[PDB]
Protein backbone atom coordinates (compact mmCIF):
# COMPACT_ATOMS: atom_id res chain seq x y z
CA UNK A 1 0.00 0.00 0.00
CA UNK A 2 1.03 3.37 -0.77
CA UNK A 3 0.43 6.57 -2.66
CA UNK A 4 -0.70 6.69 -6.55
CA UNK A 5 0.30 9.56 -7.38
CA UNK A 6 2.56 12.45 -6.25
CA UNK A 7 0.59 15.34 -4.94
CA UNK A 8 1.27 17.43 -7.91
CA UNK A 9 -0.07 15.42 -10.30
CA UNK A 10 -3.00 14.74 -8.13
CA UNK A 11 -3.50 18.87 -7.30
CA UNK A 12 -4.44 18.32 -11.37
CA UNK A 13 -7.71 16.28 -10.16
CA UNK A 14 -10.19 18.88 -11.20
CA UNK A 15 -13.99 18.78 -11.74
CA UNK A 16 -15.84 21.22 -14.49
CA UNK A 17 -15.96 21.34 -18.28
CA UNK A 18 -15.45 18.61 -20.97
CA UNK A 19 -14.16 21.34 -23.14
CA UNK A 20 -11.31 23.31 -20.85
CA UNK A 21 -9.83 19.73 -19.62
CA UNK A 22 -6.18 20.18 -21.17
CA UNK A 23 -3.84 17.56 -20.41
CA UNK A 24 -1.66 17.51 -17.00
CA UNK A 25 -4.99 16.84 -15.40
CA UNK A 26 -7.74 14.92 -15.29
CA UNK A 27 -11.47 15.10 -14.99
CA UNK A 28 -13.93 13.64 -12.54
CA UNK A 29 -17.76 13.89 -13.38
CA UNK A 30 -19.61 13.43 -10.14
CA UNK A 31 -23.08 11.69 -10.37
CA UNK A 32 -26.65 13.99 -10.06
CA UNK A 33 -29.15 11.23 -9.83
CA UNK A 34 -26.73 9.88 -7.18
CA UNK A 35 -25.29 11.78 -4.36
CA UNK A 36 -22.07 10.46 -3.93
CA UNK A 37 -21.42 8.07 -6.62
CA UNK A 38 -19.26 8.78 -9.94
CA UNK A 39 -19.53 8.94 -13.61
CA UNK A 40 -16.88 8.72 -15.23
CA UNK A 41 -13.12 9.46 -15.00
CA UNK A 42 -11.40 10.99 -18.22
CA UNK A 43 -8.10 12.40 -19.17
CA UNK A 44 -7.58 13.47 -22.20
CA UNK A 45 -5.15 12.26 -25.13
CA UNK A 46 -5.38 13.61 -28.70
CA UNK A 47 -7.82 16.54 -28.00
CA UNK A 48 -10.23 13.70 -26.97
CA UNK A 49 -11.43 13.19 -23.62
CA UNK A 50 -11.06 9.64 -23.40
CA UNK A 51 -12.23 7.10 -20.44
CA UNK A 52 -9.86 5.37 -17.90
CA UNK A 53 -11.87 3.00 -16.64
CA UNK A 54 -12.79 -0.06 -18.24
CA UNK A 55 -16.33 -0.89 -19.92
CA UNK A 56 -17.26 -3.62 -18.07
CA UNK A 57 -20.86 -5.65 -19.28
CA UNK A 58 -22.84 -8.37 -18.28
CA UNK B 1 12.48 -14.64 10.43
CA UNK B 2 11.74 -15.38 6.71
CA UNK B 3 10.51 -12.05 6.37
CA UNK B 4 11.50 -8.90 7.81
CA UNK B 5 9.11 -6.86 9.68
CA UNK B 6 9.28 -3.20 11.91
CA UNK B 7 5.80 -4.44 13.15
CA UNK B 8 7.97 -8.11 14.71
CA UNK B 9 11.23 -5.55 15.53
CA UNK B 10 8.98 -3.20 17.56
CA UNK B 11 7.12 -5.77 19.34
CA UNK B 12 10.09 -7.84 20.51
CA UNK B 13 12.15 -4.43 21.55
CA UNK B 14 9.23 -3.00 23.34
CA UNK B 15 8.02 -6.13 24.94
CA UNK B 16 11.66 -6.54 25.88
CA UNK B 17 12.09 -2.93 27.55
CA UNK B 18 8.99 -2.96 29.45
CA UNK B 19 9.66 -5.72 31.18
CA UNK B 20 13.62 -5.47 31.53
CA UNK B 21 14.42 -1.70 31.17
CA UNK B 22 13.14 1.72 32.17
CA UNK B 23 11.91 4.09 29.70
CA UNK B 24 14.93 6.33 29.39
CA UNK B 25 16.74 3.76 28.71
CA UNK B 26 15.80 1.84 25.77
CA UNK B 27 18.16 2.89 23.14
CA UNK B 28 18.84 -0.24 21.32
CA UNK B 29 21.88 -0.15 19.04
CA UNK B 30 21.64 -2.26 16.12
CA UNK B 31 25.07 -4.76 14.04
CA UNK B 32 24.53 -5.09 10.64
CA UNK B 33 25.94 -5.32 7.46
CA UNK B 34 25.13 -2.75 4.43
CA UNK B 35 22.18 -5.08 3.53
CA UNK B 36 20.54 -5.13 6.59
CA UNK B 37 20.79 -1.40 6.79
CA UNK B 38 19.07 -0.95 3.61
CA UNK B 39 16.62 -3.65 4.59
CA UNK B 40 15.81 -1.23 7.40
CA UNK B 41 15.72 2.04 5.18
CA UNK B 42 13.15 -0.30 2.57
CA UNK B 43 10.58 -1.24 5.60
CA UNK B 44 10.84 2.68 6.94
CA UNK B 45 10.20 3.72 4.12
CA UNK B 46 7.01 1.43 3.44
CA UNK B 47 5.79 2.76 6.99
CA UNK B 48 5.83 6.39 6.39
CA UNK B 49 4.52 5.59 2.75
CA UNK B 50 1.50 4.17 5.19
CA UNK C 1 -13.12 24.16 -12.88
CA UNK C 2 -11.82 23.52 -8.82
CA UNK C 3 -10.24 20.28 -7.75
CA UNK C 4 -13.27 17.76 -7.21
CA UNK C 5 -11.72 17.27 -3.34
CA UNK C 6 -9.14 19.14 -1.29
CA UNK C 7 -5.47 17.85 -1.00
CA UNK C 8 -6.14 16.03 2.67
CA UNK C 9 -8.33 13.68 0.96
CA UNK C 10 -6.84 13.24 -2.28
CA UNK C 11 -3.61 12.42 -0.66
CA UNK C 12 -5.27 9.65 0.99
CA UNK C 13 -5.80 7.95 -2.97
CA UNK C 14 -3.46 5.04 -2.57
CA UNK C 15 -2.30 1.74 -4.63
CA UNK C 16 -2.09 -1.49 -2.83
CA UNK C 17 -3.88 -4.12 -0.70
CA UNK C 18 -7.88 -3.86 -0.27
CA UNK C 19 -7.35 -5.20 3.44
CA UNK C 20 -5.08 -2.13 4.56
CA UNK C 21 -7.13 0.84 3.29
CA UNK C 22 -9.11 2.50 6.00
CA UNK C 23 -11.95 4.33 6.06
CA UNK C 24 -10.16 7.66 5.46
CA UNK C 25 -8.30 6.28 1.92
CA UNK C 26 -9.34 5.93 -1.56
CA UNK C 27 -8.35 2.16 -2.99
CA UNK C 28 -7.40 2.68 -7.01
CA UNK C 29 -6.69 -0.65 -9.14
CA UNK C 30 -4.32 0.10 -12.10
CA UNK C 31 -6.18 -2.52 -14.85
CA UNK C 32 -3.32 -5.31 -15.55
CA UNK C 33 -4.29 -6.41 -19.25
CA UNK C 34 -4.11 -2.58 -21.09
CA UNK C 35 -1.45 -0.46 -19.55
CA UNK C 36 -2.83 3.23 -18.76
CA UNK C 37 -6.08 1.79 -17.61
CA UNK C 38 -8.29 1.90 -14.59
CA UNK C 39 -10.80 -1.28 -13.21
CA UNK C 40 -12.44 0.12 -10.12
CA UNK C 41 -11.80 2.58 -7.65
CA UNK C 42 -12.93 1.79 -4.19
CA UNK C 43 -13.61 3.18 -0.51
CA UNK C 44 -14.83 1.86 2.58
CA UNK C 45 -18.29 2.41 3.24
CA UNK C 46 -19.83 0.09 6.54
CA UNK C 47 -15.99 -1.95 6.39
CA UNK C 48 -17.05 -3.22 3.15
CA UNK C 49 -15.32 -2.31 -0.58
CA UNK C 50 -17.50 -0.42 -3.21
CA UNK C 51 -16.94 0.75 -6.29
CA UNK C 52 -17.29 4.97 -6.49
CA UNK C 53 -18.33 4.71 -10.12
CA UNK C 54 -21.57 4.04 -11.41
CA UNK C 55 -22.79 0.83 -12.96
CA UNK C 56 -23.70 1.04 -16.04
CA UNK C 57 -26.41 -0.98 -18.24
CA UNK C 58 -28.13 -1.09 -21.75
Amino acid sequence: MKRVLNLGNLSRIVEGDPNEITDDEILVIKDKIIEGKIIDIQKRVDGKLVSLITEKYT
Amino acid sequence: YNTFSLKLLEDALYELSASKLAMDDRLFVIKTGERGAIQFHKEVLKTVSG
